[PDB]
RNA sequence: GAGACCACCCGGCGCGGCGCUCCUGUACGGCGCAGAGCCCUGCGAUCGCCUGAGGGACGCGCCUGCAGAGCGCGG
RNA sequence: GACCGCAGCAGGACUCCGGGGUCAGCAGCCUCUAGCGCGGGAGCGAACGCGGCUCAGGGAAGUCGGCAAGCCGGCUCCGUAACCUCGGGAAAAGGAGUGGCUCUGACGGCGCCGGGUCAGAACUGGAACGGACGCGGGGAUCCCGACUGUUUACUAGAAAC
């Protein structure tokens, strides 16, 4: 018989099978389209997520409420210390799909980086990259393979490794990423440019702007086994059902014998790989600065450390990007942001007027340590 | 070789059962001590055990002062472990005192 | 009303008693639903500050307003809400003001503190409240 | 930039946190936290309590 | 940061200190020219001062202490 | 603690004697004496279930139906309606107080000695006080059966008997 009501299924089977994610750290997957003859450009970087901070903003939407009017927004600060170029990869395109062509490698690989090719580094082999630093320090090897990748391939992308020891983290080992070189004039452009970047430093603030919108790729949170009321959001069941509320209760009907994929089933309710989309940039600056959080209405040193620090995380040292809103993943999760693919062609030009430096850890009634110091006198 | 050391009762018996406290202190304590003595084989004093078992089943003291005296050896090495009494645990940190 | 007006938390449901701040001889105006609501299936209607609510006089209100659903604008409500400035806001008690069709209120005075959001969207609200908070 | 006053606990509110409550009697009383907002809302005295700005203008502390 | 078990992501862990910060609301004690009174030369709930104190921390930085990487098993 | 239920079975099974505190109490909650740690233990802290706890704003819109939960409650002093078989209703309904200290009267007791209740008073205290515990939610009707009783052990406690 007819349902009897209306009612839309409860969550979109696009994100199915809700499985914990299998790829090491979120993957940019497509990047930004190449829009040949643009200013060369690099598309993506790898961040650790700091944490929240809130920004009073003026506003210039025209034709909006909010239009001249100040706005306290969330904010989201990922720690970004500089990635360093390791390897040149080019991939044509083939009537396969973009197949790599080959990847030269750097003459030179850090240690952070070269501790990801192996489980335990102390007790490692350390044979990783042996034979190949004795082929190349001429660059003899480097030159006359980037010329192979400029004759055949298409699409030129730059592999890069975060610098964990300048991060609070506990990692490391560094993550390898692939970030696309895009909007050459030719291909043979792409790949001069990409040398001149070879075993050096890459910054965030080099990668994107301010006002500019990307996309957080990352894995969300992890809830373990849930069962269907929060994995999928179905309503619970009156009071007196027996068995519990907590339920699905008619997985299916007589026919189709099978249970379907679409009706909600208990699982995994975390640890998702996904994309949020059209951020904008906020704010991109070192810490290294004292006044980064600093605007002319602060009138007080303030730089991006909270007082009392980052809850869960560390202290931020050196380049971060502050974007709008949130993105998937708990603090220190790794996080690819791109160019956006699609950003959002209406959005209100960013001018940060207050920068929240207050404790995160409890309630913070002080924005700097040396105001407590003050209020609390001796 | 004797070592004086703290351990946190009140964060020993974090994450389980209230009721469950004042055994499951007199456990983290024998493993604490098997990581301070490098030993297999922990007896406690009954002192520890009156010092444990003080505030009852679910309230265990924060913190307790240990005297591991590593009596035993040559192929036995057992830990004996009393408690030291202290009016407060201010800038106490592990103290490694002497030689077998 | 005027303009767009922006989500707030909606803290008055159907069925919420509200005391009434106009003078027109009503006490406690009971919501029969919401103007403008599309709804979930078992969702019920919900009304924030500045909504267009059709209410009931109840008995204790004057006979002539009694018996007719009548329409009438939330004016404060006790659950807080957040202003695009990050305002968190909240009254002592939630309100009503009995309202034609059109906009004309049928009471000459609005007693109390008035929220912005209803001020904004009604003009005679607006000129009628002592206090805007 | 500007700040506000917890009305009960007289301690300053940075932008964005806190609450404003607005009475029958047309004032509004910008509390700092869900503690000076339930402190007001149970009529405990500000003075009686010692971390507000008022017992310790009071004791002279503050003043 | 991940989990029913596993798996995952990481790895000279961790422990317990010290700072920072936050929570709670001014510690025990001492003193008093506070205290309604009482009857005897003391009692007395409270109160004030020391004392945004004391206590706590799962958050952040640090190490002034013990420590911490198998001669395990596969290959 | 050995009886009877296939059993060393949350089931039944007749008595006797019965301390302390708080309390009106042999109630509830703690305790002396006396007894004594039950077909096992470790981890872990998923879903879900069972036994609970709290929930912003609304306040039955939920449902066959307020089912379940919650409100209420001790004591003192006010105050209390229709109706009525004048006995009731009635704890109707509805208010107000309650702690601790320091006292002050009463009352028998005189060789003044022995009571622990009833009043009244100051001073206190994050705006607390039956602080746990124990412990009616109330009202307006309509239908039955006057009532207290009895009933289908093991699906009907009823308006049935």
């Amino acid at each position: 018989s007819h349902r009897k009501f209306s009612c839309c299924r409860k969550g979109n089977l696009g994100y199915l099978p809700r499985k914990r994610c299998t790829r090491g750290r979120g993957r940019c997957k497509t990047f930004p389209p190449d829009v040949q003859g643009a200013p060369i450009h690099l598309t993506a970087f790898l961040g650790y997520k700091a944490g929240c901070t809130h920004v009073m903003r003026f506003i210039d939407h025209r034709g909006s409420n909010l239009h001249n009017r100040q706005a306290i927004d969330q904010a989201t600060i990922i720690d970004a210390p500089p990635m360093i170029c390791t390897a040149i990869i080019g991939y044509a395109k083939t009537p396969k799909g973009l197949r790599a062509v080959t990847t030269v490698w750097a003459a030179h690989i850090a240690e952070p980086a070269m501790r990801r090719f192996y489980r335990n580094y102390f007790h490692a082999e350390k044979t990783a990259f042996s034979t190949y630093m004795k082929k190349a320090a001429d660059g003899t090897y480097i030159k006359e393979q980037l010329g192979r990748l400029k004759q055949h391939a298409d699409v030129i992308r730059i592999v890069a490794h975060t610098q964990p020891a300048l991060t609070p983290l506990k990692q490391k080992k560094a993550d390898i990423m692939e970030i696309q070189v895009n909007g050459g004039a030719n291909v043979a452009e792409k790949v001069d440019y990409a040398y001149a970047l070879m075993e050096k430093p890459i910054s965030i603030k080099d990668v994107f702007s301010v006002g500019a919108q990307i996309d957080t790729i990352s894995i969300t949170r992890g809830r373990g086994f849930e069962g269907v009321v929060t994995r999928w959001g179905v309503t619970r069941l009156p009071r007196k059902t027996r068995r519990g509320n907590r339920k699905v209760a008619c997985i299916g009907a007589w026919h189709p014998a099978n249970v379907q994929y679409t009706v909600a089933r208990a699982g995994q309710m975390g640890y998702f790989h996904r994309t949020d989309t059209n951020k904008q940039v906020f704010m991109i600056d070192t810490a290294e600065n004292p006044r980064c959080c600093t605007t002319e209405f602060d009138l007080t040193d303030k730089s991006i450390n909270p007082v009392g620090g980052f809850v869960n995380y560390g202290r931020v040292q050196g380049d971060f990007i502050m974007i709008k809103g949130t993105c998937p993943g708990p603090k220190r999760r790794p996080v690819v942001m791109r160019n956006a693919l699609l950003p959002h062609r209406n959005c209100p030009p960013v001018q940060l007027q207050w920068i929240s430096t207050a404790s995160k850890f409890g309630h913070g009634i002080f924005e700097t340590v040396e105001e407590r110091r003050q209020f609390y006198a001796k | 070789i004797v070592y004086e050391h703290t351990i946190r009762l009140n964060k020993a018996v974090r994450g389980k059962p209230s009721k469950k406290a004042a055994p499951i202190a007199i456990r983290a304590i024998r493993a604490q001590v098997e990581k301070l003595a490098k030993v297999e084989d922990v007896r406690l004093d009954p002192s520890v055990n009156v010092f444990v078992w003080s505030r009852g089943i679910r309230h265990v003291p924060r913190r307790i002062r240990l005297e591991v005296r590593l009596e035993g050896d040559d192929e036995h090495k057992f830990a004996y472990v009393i408690n030291k009494d202290v009016e407060n645990f201010k800038h106490l940190t592990t103290e490694k005192k002497g030689s077998e | 009303g005027i303009g767009n007006k922006f989500r707030i938390s909606c803290g008055l449901p159907v069925g919420a008693v509200i005391n009434c701040a106009d003078n027109s001889g009503a006490k406690s105006l009971n919501m029969i639903a919401v103007k403008n609501w599309k709804g979930h299936l078992n969702r019920f209607p919900k009304a924030s500050v500045g909504d267009m609510v059709l209410i009931t006089v109840g008995r204790d209100g004057k006979p002539e307003l009694r018996r007719k659903v009548t329409p009438a604008v939330v004016v404060r409500q006790r659950k807080v809400w957040r202003r695009k400035d990050g305002v968190w806001i909240y009254f002592q008690d939630n309100a009503g003001v009995i309202i034609n069709p059109k906009g004309e209120l049928k009471g000459s005075s609005i007693t109390g503190p008035v929220a912005k959001e209803a001020a904004d969207r009604w003009p005679k609200i607006s000129t009628t409240a002592e206090c805007v908070h | 930039p500007r700040i506000e006053h917890c009305s009960f606990c007289s301690k300053p509110v940075y932008p964005g946190k806190g609450i404003c409550f607005v009475r029958n009697d047309s004032r509004v009383f910008r509390f700092c936290t869900s503690k000076c907002h339930r402190n007001f809302k149970m009529k405990r005295n500000p003075r009686k309590v010692r971390w507000t700005k008022t017992y310790r203008l009071l004791h002279n502390k503050d003043m």
